[PDB]
């Protein structure tokens, strides 16, 4: 059993925000199970937006009934969630959730807990419109030599909305890896670094290339980083 | 709505202690108490539901306990793949309410870091700006102080901080202090420093260019 | 909604349960 989420990454405000989330196990009208949509918002909170059934019937998170609607798309096995007259507040990660509905005679009855999710999907809300990152090598060099191992990265700078994937030489690269967590410059765009440590000795043998996305763009860049020799 | 309220928020811990994190309520919840697991990676993952009841493939050092308003859940020989952040949740009324989550995280021996520096590359001088990166990597604990010297001044708000979370292996943090200018004051100096001070240091230790040669 | 109900609804089964 799979929960794939999906949708945009960037919405206007005043819109109405579409998620949908394909379950890749057994049938949504299995009628053993509910199926939920849970949120959490920068700031760790935890907000459970809303429950459905194989039969039709829905329940809604009060703060939000005016304006939500969940329902199965039983044909193609999806759950849908639109969430209309989103505002920033609305910022959030959305995750697809399953769980059991037991029966009258299970000795679980009426214990109703969330026993699968999905990995998440992440929305802003915003009237800023989208932008991809710029890429610079952060070169090895002398300066960033200690001992037998160099260090050496590649910025990404100037992006908005969140979020960007680093990866190192198509992911065959996964050792002493570090892709810091971004910040929020004073132009109101985003930026980090991702810099790996690799023995000194490697360089002018292996190539290192990051490799960048930014789906909210379209954005995908591979950087070469090549030594310096200070 | 029913008001949930996790201790400690955060607490930090060896590999073998016991942990024990507390869940307290605004009402009585009866007993329809689930426990979850946040990791980065993966997926958010239950553990425990109705205050006792472990799920398959939950390992049985978790265990749940409480009744009233007053739950607990505790991790009996702590181990590295434990180490997350940890959400209890009432089943018990119509709006459904989580805690507001334990983060626990590793104890371990002191580490200085390896401190790097990266003059501004070639291509971001031409668009304009210069940024230049500090990396300090790998270290414990978290707490360290950078400072930036340019031709022995310091430098205010000039540059922004970012912190890796904890190393799953390594149990260990990294930091950049990225330091960014227009490329007008970047031209006017000549000596670019960065100054860095941690316990497991006993003299700070700098790192530091002369802009070109 | 059906959710609360089956709060009670124990009791009721726990009621059954005993005769
Ligand atoms: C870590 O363990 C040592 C053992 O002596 C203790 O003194 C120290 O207070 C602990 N620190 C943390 C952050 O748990
Ligand atoms: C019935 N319940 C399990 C939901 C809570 C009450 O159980 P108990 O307190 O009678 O053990």
């Amino acid at each position: 059993v799979q929960l794939v989420e999906s949708g945009p990454g960037l919405v206007q405000p005043w819109g109405t925000l579409s998620l949908t989330c394909r379950v890749s196990g057994d049938s949504v009208s299995n009628d053993n199970y509910y199926w939920a949509w849970i949120r959490q918002t920068p700031g760790r909170e935890l907000q459970v937006i809303g429950t459905i059934y194989y039969s039709g019937t829905t329940y809604y998170n009060p703060s939000l009934r005016n304006r939500v609607t969940i329902s199965l798309d039983k044909s193609v096995n999806v759950v849908s969630l639109r969430l209309g007259s989103v505002s920033a507040a609305d910022t959030a990660q959305y995750y697809c959730v399953r769980m059991p509905s037991h029966g009258f005679w299970s000795t679980s009855f009426s214990y109703w807990y969330f026993d699968l999710w999905g990995r998440g999907h992440f929305v802003a809300v915003s009237w800023a419109s989208t932008k991809g990152p710029s890429v610079f090598p952060l070169a090895p060099s002398s300066k960033s030599t200690s001992g037998g191992t160099a260090a050496l990265g590649c910025l990404v700078k100037d992006y908005f909305p969140e979020p960007v994937t680093v990866s190192w030489n198509s992911g065959a690269l996964t050792s002493g890896v570090h892709t810091f967590p971004a910040v929020l410059q004073s132009s109101g765009l985003y930026s980090l670094s991702s810099v790996v440590t690799v023995p000194s000795s490697s360089l002018g043998t292996q190539t290192y290339i990051c490799n960048v996305d930014h789906k909210p763009s379209n954005t995908k860049v591979d950087k070469k980083v090549e030594p310096k020799s200070c | 709505d029913i008001q949930m309220t996790q201790s400690p928020s955060s607490l930090s811990a060896s590999v073998g202690d016991k942990v024990t994190i507390t869940c307290r309520a605004s009402q009585s919840v009866t007993k329809y108490l689930n426990w979850y697991q946040f990791k980065t990676g993966q997926a958010p993952r239950i553990l425990i539901y109705g205050t006792y009841t472990l799920l398959s493939g939950v390992s049985p050092r978790f265990s749940g306990a409480g009744s009233g308003s007053l739950y607990t859940l505790t991790i009996t020989n702590i181990q590295p793949e434990d180490f997350a952040t940890y959400y209890c949740q009432q089943a018990h009324s119509t709006p459904w309410t989580f805690g507001q989550g334990t983060h626990v995280a590793a104890n371990r021996t002191v580490a200085a870091p390896s401190v790097f520096i990266f003059p501004p590359s070639d291509e971001q001088l031409k668009s304009g700006t210069a940024s230049v990166v500090c990396l300090l990597n790998n270290f414990y604990p978290r707490e360290a102080k950078v400072q930036w010297k340019v031709d022995n001044a310091l430098q205010s708000g000039n540059s922004q901080e970012s912190v890796t979370e904890q190393d799953s292996k390594d149990s260990t943090y990294s930091l950049s202090s990225t330091l960014t200018l227009s490329k007008a004051d970047y031209e006017k100096h000549k000596v670019y420093a960065c100054e860095v001070t941690h316990q497991g240091l006993s003299s700070p230790v700098t790192k530091s260019f002369n802009r070109g040669g | 909604n059906w959710f609360d109900i089956t709060n009670w609804l124990w009791y009721i089964k726990l009621f059954i349960m005993i005769v």
